[PDB]
């Protein structure tokens, strides 16, 4: 028989997400991913003084604002001509980098780690599916339990840090055109290093073990999952002014080739989306956005990008891939001694296993790590006192695109400015390439092809459904904005 | 005592509502869903999903009519039949923001309307949006249900003000039960919906730069913070909020102090505040 399972709320992601899929003989057979929230953020835009962008941009994500604000002020940098001051460039990035913290700890303890632990017998961790398929032993599951407490209060001390130089947080106000508002005191920045270092102790001692650790109990959900095998890098925290070395460089990987990444080769469909027709196939500088709510056939307000025609994933796994860096000291110990699998970098681990359900949270685990060694570089890089920011003229007419990766993956903000105002302005996002439906001759999306072949041996408890989706740490307000 | 149950639901929100949540400093966010409210759906949170969630909530909301809390983060979508906002599917039906509303609405204690979008419209209203999208207040009037509203406005706003208008909620039913204490919260509200321990008093009044505002002397530069921020925007004399005084993040800092006041506490938000890097 062919069973279908509709999850509409898909809960423990941000944001609006139905997923329907088809079981057969246990298996996930077809899948479809449907967005369902739509705010029109780029027609909103159309209009303002274009400075108004990097605060109305925000307002996409209060989880990812950091990277909204990061794009946009680098698009309108490019559009205004202004030349960001160097110790601006470094305060803008410990600024973010402090986000990429808060979110993936947010995203491993309080949105992953219930598929894996059960929590206290209270609301909101209880009731859950009679047969959760919970492996951990008593104390394992205890620490998971105190971990995702003690994680409540780091991912908050990570917003301490945001807000140090960002104003407040969620949604900053200390990233402009220009660069960054409030210059680094020599006293606010003991004040990043002492929260920093609370961070980075339970970075080290908490998290990246009790993934490694958990995933040895749940070997299985490396061998699922896989998809496309297909990564998209686009490039993020640049490490000078040049603009020629970033912590993240670009590039992308299909068919177990690597090449490098060229924007113009982004199109965005809309065959299975709700907006206009004559819309679709656009590359994002040309970009449209016209809802279509009643459309035959569309079941997304999430349009479908596609690069080179190919159908990519973004995330810590695809920048972890792309990058190839060193692993963690933890992980190299733990993949040994949990794993029996020797490996020195990421992809040691192979394609078939980084490219996996328990794979993507191994990744995000990784970056986390990872980030810790670029914001201590920050601050010894700093200079306390320096000017962080220019007071440039709006110009009338003018273009620019911003380039960054989110802590969920890839994303570019596009602004055409005439008149003094924003003309266009257009979001090719991180979730946007993950949680995408069909574009228009039948290609899945990321989220929708990495589904087929998941197990659900039980339709009453299909808990492998939702535990693969949120291994992509989805976001569907960043898809749609 | 017995913790209120509380559905939580997001309309065209950001989660940001529920972020800054997250970060409340005394009592904690882990105090607050073991001790002061009992969470019972939350989609970011939650650990049960799609319909069984769904009836979870319905259950509860049947065992607890008239003594729960609804709180909305987002606006609420009123095109193309309220299309722009799924909430979920349950009995094979789509459920929109609108219905979902329609639904609880009626059989709250109280709806806690959290956040600008909620509150006012917000972004999601503002100039250049088709969707339809309403406040709480306004859409809950124009389909008849009478159910006391509470307004927590702010982009987002502090977790003070939202854990605080709890409780300023929770005293009152201890000392007055349930109909008589929410009364008590609605005669601490202002003209605008929004309880006056939180919004009653004037940022700019309040500013530590008001010498400089009355001397005249303006910062040209963000990063210069001796002057007033008027002529780079802030929206301060015209914003009711006490950030002045609570700072944000563990008073780490806030928005004058580090670039303007942007307004976001306010009905106008983000229209009437806007342009913002200019008076
Ligand atoms: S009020 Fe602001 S922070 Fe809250 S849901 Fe709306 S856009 Fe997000
Ligand atoms: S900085 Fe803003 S709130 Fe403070 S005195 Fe100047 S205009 Fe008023
Ligand atoms: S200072 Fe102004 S913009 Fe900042 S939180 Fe307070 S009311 Fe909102
Ligand atoms: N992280 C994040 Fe948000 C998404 N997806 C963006 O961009
Ligand atoms: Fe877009
Ligand atoms: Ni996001
Ligand atoms: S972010």
């Amino acid at each position: 028989g062919r069973t279908t399972i509709a999850i509409d709320p898909v809960t423990r992601i941000e944001g609006h997400l139905k997923a329907e899929v088809v079981v057969e003989n246990g298996k996930v057979v077809d899948a479809r991913l449907s967005g369902g929230m739509y705010r029109g953020f780029e027609t909103i835009l159309r209009g303002r003084d274009p400075r108004d962008a990097s605060q109305i941009v925000q307002r996409i994500c209060g989880v990812c604002p950091t990277a909204h604000s990061t794009a946009s002020v680098l698009a309108l940098d490019e559009a205004f001509g202004a030349k960001v001051p160097n110790n601006g460039r470094i305060t803008r990035n410990l600024i973010f980098g402090a986000n990429y913290l808060q979110s993936h700890i947010l995203h491993f303890y309080h949105l992953s780690a219930q598929d894996f632990v059960q929590g206290p017998d209270t609301a909101p961790f209880v009731p859950r599916f009679p047969k959760s398929d919970l492996r951990l032993s008593k104390e394992l599951n205890k620490a998971g339990v105190d971990q995702y407490i003690e994680a409540l209060e780091v991912r908050r001390i990570c917003h301490e840090m945001v807000a140090l130089f960002g104003g407040r947080m969620p949604h900053v106000q200390g990233q402009v055109v220009g660069g960054a508002t409030e210059i680094p005191t020599k006293e606010k920045l003991v004040e990043y290093a002492a929260r920093f270092k609370k961070v980075r102790d339970f970075v080290e001692q908490k998290y990246v073990p009790v993934v490694y650790t958990i995933g040895s109990k749940y070997k299985d959900m490396f061998k699922v999952g896989q998809g496309f095998k297909a990564a998209l890098c686009v490039g993020a925290f640049p490490l000078d002014n040049s603009g020629k070395k970033h912590l993240f460089m670009p590039g992308v990987y299909a068919k177990g080739k690597d090449m490098p990444f060229d924007p113009s080769k982004i199109k965005e469909y809309v065959k299975y989306s709700w907006f206009a027709e004559e819309t679709t196939g656009l590359n994002y500088k040309e970009g449209k956005t016209i809802p279509a709510p009643d459309k035959a056939g569309a079941y997304s307000f999430v349009k479908a990008p596609r690069y080179d025609g190919l159908s990519l994933e973004v995330g810590p796994l695809a920048r972890m891939w792309v990058n190839n860096p060193e692993l963690s000291p933890v992980g190299k110990k733990l993949l040994k001694d949990l794993f029996g699998i020797s490996a020195k970098k990421f992809r040691d681990l192979g394609e078939e296993a980084a490219f996996s359900l328990m794979g993507r949270h191994v990744a995000r685990a990784e970056e986390t790590y990872y980030m810790l060694g670029a914001i201590e570089g920050w601050l010894k890089e700093i200079k306390a006192g320096e000017d962080t920011v220019v007071m440039p003229a709006v110009p009338a007419s003018a273009e620019g695109t911003g380039f960054t990766e989110a802590p969920r993956g890839s994303l570019l903000h596009y602004v055409k400015v005439k008149d003094s105002k924003i003309d266009n302005y257009q979001i090719v996002s991180a979730s946007l390439w993950n949680c995408n439906p069909r574009d228009d001759m039948g290609q899945r999306g990321a989220v929708e092809e990495a589904l087929i072949g998941i197990p659900v041996d039980d339709i009453q408890n299909p808990v492998n459904v939702a535990r693969l989706i949120r291994a992509f740490d989805p976001x569907l307000g960043c898809a749609v904005h | 005592g017995e913790r209120p149950p509380v559905f939580w639901l997001q309309g065209q929100g950001c989660t940001g509502c529920s972020v800054t949540l997250l970060n409340s400093v005394h009592p904690s966010i882990a105090d607050v869903l073991l001790k002061v409210i009992s969470l019972e759906f939350h989609p970011t949170v939650m650990a049960w999903e799609g319909e069984h969630a769904i009836e979870h909530m319905r259950k509860v909301a049947e065992k607890f009519k008239g003594k729960f809390f609804l709180v909305i983060e987002g606006s609420v979508p009123v095109e193309a039949d309220g299309k722009y906002c799924i909430i979920g599917e349950a009995n094979h039906h789509e459920i929109s923001m609108v219905d979902a509303l329609k639904e609880f609405g009626p059989n709250a204690a109280a709806v806690l309307a959290v956040g600008t979008c909620a509150a006012y419209g917000g972004i999601p209203a503002a100039e250049g949006s088709e969707t339809g999208a309403t406040a709480v207040s306004k859409f809950l009037g124009d389909n008849g249900i009478k159910t006391p509203v509470v307004n927590i406005p702010g982009c987002p706003p502090h977790p003070d003000w939202i854990v605080g208008t709890v409780v300023l909620a929770l005293d009152a039913i201890k000392k007055n039960g349930l109909e008589g204490g929410l009364a008590e919260v609605v005669k601490v509200l202002d003209s605008d919906g929004r309880p006056t321990p939180f919004f009653g008093r004037n940022i700019h009044e309040n500013c530590p730069y008001l010498d400089k505002y009355d001397e005249g002397v303006m910062s040209a530069t963000f990063t210069d913070k001796v002057g007033c921020r008027y002529d780079l925007g802030c929206k301060g004399p015209m914003t009711m909020a006490d950030c002045f005084e609570r700072k944000w993040n563990g008073g780490v800092n806030w928005c004058v102090q580090n670039a303007v006041c942007i307004g976001c506490v306010e009905p106008d938000f983000p229209d009437g505040k806007s342009p913002f890097y200019q008076a």
